């Protein structure tokens, strides 16, 4: 059948947690 | 819940309503007692958790003075022991032998290997020790001659066989319970759905499995009779 | 539970009700004793756990003074040994030879390789040692001539063959038990569902497998007769 | 268990009841001896574990003084050797040659490569050494002329072929056992379910495989006759 | 086990009972000798393990003095060599040439590449060396003129072809064995189930594969005749 | 058939534990 | 067929062990 | 068919070993 | 068909080796 | 069909190599 | 059937988070 | 059916992000 | 059906990015 | 059909290389 | 159908890049 | 159908590269 309001929010939340991991590897380094 | 409610749930989950059925309540009583100690050992033996009060049973014991070996003088001091055999406890909770008041007394249930070396400390000589010898009996031991006057103890533990500890159960205020089925089944209510699932899964397949229907001096099971 | 309750669960799980069936209770007695020591070695041999009291059996032994080799003077000191052969213990628990009181005595069951080098210590010369020689008998040894007066010991261990240790069982208070089936089966009640599952799985497939039905001087199994 | 109980379990697991069947107890005796040493090498050869007493057999040997090569003076000192060939031991346990008392004697079973260099130490010259030469015989060696008076030794080890070591078995208290099938099969009881599974799996497929049924001077196996 | 028991297990596993069958015991003798050295090289060539005594065979050799090239004076010193060709050893065990006593003698089997440079050390000039030249013969070498008196050596190694080393086998105490099939097959009993599985797997598929049945001057295999 | 109140709470809890791992990699670094 | 009291407790225990791993990566760091 | 006393104890033991790994990553750190 | 004495001992040995890895990560740390 | 003497020894050897990896992570540490 | 405006934006967002991880490994190093 | 202008650009973008990870591991090292 | 000019260039580009990762692990080390 | 002399030697060689990795992690450590 | 000149060169190139990774882990170490 | 001279050499080369990785982890360590 079909209804995609919980498939959407779980997929949108998995890409959020994957994006959250990617921005936690960002470093503005502090050697010369 | 009692024993009856747990039997009749597994029977009704299997729809074993007919008197002319292969699997009786005795198949269910056996498997519920076996899957109780199976499931309690799966939960409470790896790392240490709180055990609920539901998994314990208190049994009542009569103690008699028995010799060490026989009626000889140089064998050693005599013990007290239960006149009937005791169930085997599981090693997951707090076993406790107490003189008919749970909040009183220091009678210490220990290992059988430990009890041959107990009471050599001068400060631990008035303490009564308990273990279950390979005779199947609960033996008592202390260096204090006063311990040989105990006539009765109660034993609260999580015994391995729940049916054995229900026939040795303590008398109620009203009186003894004649049927095992009106006695309380000793498992926490949070472990009853996993208990019913495993007993139903074991008997569900064999419930629909064929039988040797014909009396013809021949095994008719390869023919799925 | 006894031997009978474990046999008749596996028979009823397989629905082996008919007297004219291929697999008898002797197929089940054999497989329950084999899968008991299989399952106890799977649980209790890798890393060391507490073994319950249910897996042990106590057997009774009569000891007789036997020579070292023969009736010659320069062969060595004589031993005591059991008049009948003893079962082989598993190396998972606490084997214990004791003089009819479990809480008393220092009789040390050890390796057979160790027992040829024992008692050279001046403080360990009054201690009686036990091992099972490749004769199948339990031998006794000490440097103390007093040890040659033992007439009887009991042996509590987890023996490999549970049927062998049930025929050498100690007498009860009531008396000896004539049938193996009314004797206690030696496994913890938490290991009975994995024990019944493996014995049923071994005989379930062969239960429905075809036989050479026809007496015609020919093998009829490739035809699935 | 004996040899008979292990044969008749694999026969009954395969349902090989008929006398007119393709696979006899000799197919089963062969495969049980081959899968015993297969399975013991799978368990006990990678890292070192305790071997149970069940996997060993004690065989009895008669020793005779034999020359080094022939009856020449400058060949070297003579040996003792078994008059009959000995089974090949597995390298997983504690092989032990002993003078009819397991708890006594220092007769050292070693490598054949080592035994050509033994006893050059002044403190190791009264020690009798054993190895199995490529002749198939057990040879004996020491620098002590006294070793040439041994008439009899017993050899306890885990031999490769369990059937060879059962025909060289030591006499019982009652007497010799005429049939191999009433002799003890040498494997731990915890290794019997994996042993029966592999022997049944090897013969289960071929049990239902077709035969060249017709006598017509032609191979009828591609036609699945 | 002998050669016969290994042939007749693979024949009976394949059910090759009929005399009018495509695959004979010679197909099985060939594949058992090929899969023996295949399987021994798979186990014992990567990292170094103990090899059992079962994988070796001892063959007997007659040695004759042969020239280096021909009957010329300036060619070099003469050798001893076997009158018959020797089997090729595998490089997994302890090959050993010995003067009819395994526990005696220093005759060193080495590489053929090494044996052209041996004995230049002043302390290694009385040592007899062995290698198998590309002629197929075992050659002998030392700087000691005494080595040219050897008439006989025995060669214990794990040869590549087990059938070649069984026809050069040493005489028994009873006498020579006429048939290859009553001789001992040289593999450890723990390697016999993997050996039988691979020889049966190779011939099982081709056992049921079609043949060119019709004599019609045409290949009938694409039609699956 | 269908009922999704235990598929939801297990999927919502897996995205919670995945989010919990992502916020445990966050570092406000402390070099110049 | 159906019965889900052991599928639930094993799935609830797997999300517990996954949550337990996520809280074991949490660090309140101790540089300036 | 069905019998689940060895599927249970193997699944209960896998979640035990997974839990055992999670508690072996726990550190009560010892800088200021 | 069915026989499970080698499926059991291989599964029991895999959970043993997985448990052996989990107890090899355990550290009783030795800073203050 | 069936024959399991090479499936056994390869499975027994894989659990051996997995056990060998687990005992190579064991450390009796040597700080106070 | 077909409609791809949520398959597109989830695939476009997964390649964004994968690209975000790749640019967080970039370092202009600062030794000689 | 078929149309491959969004399968192409997503595959071309995945190989771009994989290439971007490979060039972020490149180091011109600066010891002697 | 068949046409392999975009399967080729994507497979040729994946082996390029895998080769690019392998040459970024190469180090001519600079201790004695 | 069947022939297993190349399936055997490749499986025997994979368990060899897996064993070779396990013995390369073994360390007899050299602190007190 | 069949033609294997691009399956060969892609498989030969994947084993090349896997070999290239293996020779980039080789170190002739330089402590005593 | 069947022909296995390129399946053999690719499988023999994969076990070679796996063996090459295993011998590159071997270290004869050089502390006391």
């Amino acid at each position: 059948f079909g209804s995609g309001a919980i498939g959407y929010e779980f997929d949108n939340r998995y890409l959020n947690n994957q994006e959250m991991s990617a921005v936690a590897k960002q470093r503005l380094t502090s050697l010369p | 819940m009692t024993y009856n409610e747990l039997i009749y749930m597994v029977l009704d989950e299997l729809k074993l309503s007919s008197d002319d059925s292969y699997y009786t309540p005795d198949h269910v009583i056996f498997l519920l007692v076996k899957y109780r100690s199976f499931l309690l050992k799966q939960r409470y033996s790896d790392i240490k958790k709180q055990i609920p009060d539901s998994d314990y049973q208190s049994i009542c014991l009569d103690l008699i003075e028995v010799p060490a070996i026989s009626g000889e003088p140089c064998e050693g001091s005599s013990y007290l022991r239960s006149k009937n055999k005791v169930p085997t406890t599981m090693m997951i909770g707090n076993p406790r032998v107490y003189p008919m008041d749970f909040y009183q007394g220091e009678i210490t249930y220990i290992s059988r290997d430990r009890m041959r070396y107990v009471g050599y400390n001068k400060f631990l000589r008035n303490i009564i020790y308990c273990s279950k010898a390979p005779d199947g009996y609960l033996y008592f031991k202390s260096w204090n001659p006063q311990f040989l006057h105990l006539e009765k103890v109660s034993f609260n533990a999580i015994f391995e066989d729940a049916k054995e500890a229900s026939e040795m159960a303590c008398p109620e205020e009203n009186g003894t319970i004649c049927k095992l089925e009106d006695k309380e089944f000793p498992i926490e209510d949070a472990l009853v759905p996993p208990l019913i699932e495993l007993v139903v899964k074991e008997l569900r397949g064999p419930e629909y499995s064929p039988k040797d229907e014909d009396n013809n001096a021949k095994d008719d099971l390869p023919d799925a009779r």
